[PDB]
RNA sequence: GAAACACGGACCAAGGAGUCUAACACGUGCGCGAGUCGGGGGCUACGAAAGCCGCCGUGGCGCAAUGAAGGUGAAGGCCGGCCGGCCGAGGUGGGAUCCCGAGGCCUUCCAGUCCGCCGAGGGCGCACCACCGGCCCGUCUCGCCCGCCG
RNA sequence: CCCCCGGCGCGCCGGGCCCGGGUCUUCCCGGAGUCGGGUUGCUUGGGAAUGCAGCCCAAAGCGGGUGGUAAACUCCAUCU
RNA sequence: UCAGUAACGGCGAGUGAACAGGGAAGAGCCCAGCGCCGAAUCCCCGCCCCGCGGCGGGGCGCGGGAAAUGUGGCGUACGG
């Protein structure tokens, strides 16, 4: 029965909620199970990152967000490829490789072939065996000064470009941005019926020189 | 805390604060928002008008993210920028303006509702609106569309 | 006249350089391969034609291609796979014509 | 309308009935304030606490509305020859408070200044209220014009 | 301090163990009473049917599925 | 978190997801087919050695069986 004014409610406890009521009191068992679980798997990979494998840097989908960049599943094949990586030692000293990316622009895929130059530069590589240097792995010294990485491995910061102040010049005084988004809106709306009442047009002239 | 709720000093008295005549049965008006065009009419006419009844076309797959659009105001746009800048512009003889880019700061529309100090600038954003593309002008500006 | 990268128009979109490469080996699935090919045939060699068929190359030869096609849509279903049927009916029914000419 | 020829009650002890959760509204207290908030996640006996993390504010709510939708999206005036300069954020009535001050505030008498106080009248007017204009979106009517890559 | 359990490498023996990468040429490559269509019943927020099942029909190979309104045409995208 | 949202609903009562985004964790792979290799494969019994409370390893058997109506190795859409 509603009082004077108010909200129309619609609460969804209509069936038997009580009995499926999940209580979070764990919550802070649980935190320092993780927490333990994540120390104890930093210790058994000692010297690899804690974070894990490096990730690509990636683009946001759903306009909302493409000005963004997050940290991708994994490196693409021709990422790899260009690289010089093998698809199957990648995962071998801890690069992350997913083979369902694709590649459709050139600068996402420079920006992670870039990525993977510093990154095996920045990679200290152990011997298969102490006792015999293979050719790949690192020199002697700068094992003793290898030790395990905090963190997400060269974090990805989302970084913009700063533009100088300019002198605005006579073109972009006189652009008339507000006239031209309603031009450009209104030609990607009537550009199907145009091409066709266009191309109706060349119907009747062919009717009406024979 | 119970000790300063009503029902503390509704001991002793009988009905408990719900009369006697009118006793405080189960649901004597039905559950929720029951009768809502029957014997609850006045209630919902009088404070919800317009409850009742469809309106509109029907979008099936709706996803908030295409019709994503913040706007900001002319009156902000200088405070998307820092100070310094606002200063060095000023003071600058040159007549070099600025660059504002909205898109980097979060918006993507600018609407012109407040007033904007005279120095020019350059708003590089997505959309614009006319009377924000006429104020940018009449300033000195540019306007810069970007994707 | 500037022309500034909009949001909307016929070409909208931020402006990006495209790579091509040659497509994923997974595009490729459902072509025809010449060895297939081959199998498919000389099974047609062997088994032969379901009744529907038979009964549409009936329409075919007295030229009811509307009636042919209304026919084979009511039994394979949808009107795509009813049209490319009906083109691979009736090229059969050409290269029998013609072998029979000669 | 009960002392009722209305019902419950032989007597005593103990138990015994507006609770919790979610949502919402308004009031109130506190912190911050065009912002605000870690609630989720991380990092370092009481402690399952507390502290920290903004390149953990993703995100929520707020900061902009309107239309079914495509969408659009929140002052103007003057001067000079549609352009160039200037003034540039409504008004009226009522308004707590502040401001000005015509004057006027005793020891032996006048002249006689500074401070303080009072006051006719006159002002700027907060919040808020009433009204009149203005602006944005929808829609209708009447028109005149402009603009350019197609 | 003393037992027990596995751990961690080291060394010996008996073993299986010849293995990769790049360029070039030449060949090869796919899951059927299933998909899909009709219909019926249940199910779903799924609305000219989201999913599942029965019955009938019943495939293709530059094909097939998806692209949240039924249909034809035509481009794309995307998976297999 | 999206979100009590798009949607469903005597469109009444009520019902009600997903994508994107931030985190926890993070790992990928194998066949059939297509083909190559002299079935190059597997089970079991007998003997020898090694251990023998997870009956396994190696060797020797013109010892038996499975398997050409297809075992094993190479190789799976990221191509080979």
């Amino acid at each position: 029965a509603p009082s004077r004014n108010g909200m129309i409610l619609k609460p969804h406890f209509h069936k038997d909620w009580q009995r499926r009521v999940a209580t979070w009191f764990n919550q802070p068992a649980r935190k320092i199970r993780r927490r333990k679980a994540r120390q104890a798997r930093a210790r058994r990979i000692a010297p690899r990152p804690a974070a894990g494998p490096i990730r690509p840097i990636v683009r946001c989908p759903t306009v909302r967000y493409h000005t963004k960049v997050r940290a991708g599943r994994g490196f693409s094949l021709e990422e790899l490829r260009v690289a010089g990586i093998h698809k199957k030692v990648a995962r071998t000293i801890g690069i992350s490789v997913d083979p369902r990316r694709r590649n459709k622009s050139t600068e996402s895929l420079q920006a992670n072939v870039q990525r993977l130059k510093e990154y095996r530069s920045k990679l200290v590589l152990f011997p298969r065996k102490p006792s015999a240097p293979k050719k790949g792995d690192s020199s002697a010294e700068e094992l003793k000064l290898a030790t395990q990485l905090t963190g997400p491995v060269m974090p990805i910061r989302n970084v913009f470009k700063k533009e100088k102040a300019r002198v605005i010049t006579e073109e972009e005084k006189n652009f008339k941005a507000f006239a031209s988004l309603r031009m450009a809106r209104a030609n990607a709306r009537l550009f199907g019926i145009r091409a066709k009442r266009a191309k109706e047009a060349a119907e009747q002239d062919v009717e009406k020189k024979k | 805390p119970s000790r300063l709720r009503k029902t503390r000093k509704l001991r002793g008295h009988v009905s408990h604060g719900h009369g006697r005549i009118g006793k405080h049965r189960k649901h004597p008006g039905g559950r929720g928002n029951a009768g809502g065009m029957h014997h609850h009419r006045i209630n919902f006419d009088k404070y919800h008008p317009g409850y009742f009844g469809k309106v509109g076309m029907r979008h099936y797959h709706l996803k908030r993210n295409q019709s994503f659009c913040p706007t900001v105001n002319l009156d902000k746009l200088w405070t998307l920028v820092s100070e310094q800048t606002r200063v060095n512009a000023a003071k600058n003889k040159t007549g070099a303006a600025p660059i504002i880019d909205v898109v980097r700061s979060g918006y993507y529309k600018v609407l012109g509702k407040g007033k904007l100090p005279k120095q020019p600038v350059i708003v590089k954003a997505k959309f614009f609106s006319r009377r924000a593309e006429e104020k940018i002008k009449g300033v000195g500006g540019a306007c810069v569309l970007v994707a | 006249a500037l022309r500034y990268p909009m949001a909307v128009g016929l070409n909208k979109g931020h402006k990006v350089t495209k790579n091509v490469s040659k497509p994923r080996h997974s595009r490729r699935r459902g072509r025809l391969t010449k060895h297939t090919k081959f199998v498919r045939d000389m099974i047609r060699e062997v088994c032969g034609f379901a009744p529907y068929e038979r009964r549409a190359m009936e329409l075919l030869k007295v030229s009811k291609d509307k009636r042919a096609l209304k026919f084979i849509k009511k039994r394979v279903g949808t009107h795509i796979r009813a049209k490319r049927k009906r083109e691979e009916l009736s090229s059969v029914l050409a290269a029998m014509r013609k072998a029979a000419a000669k």
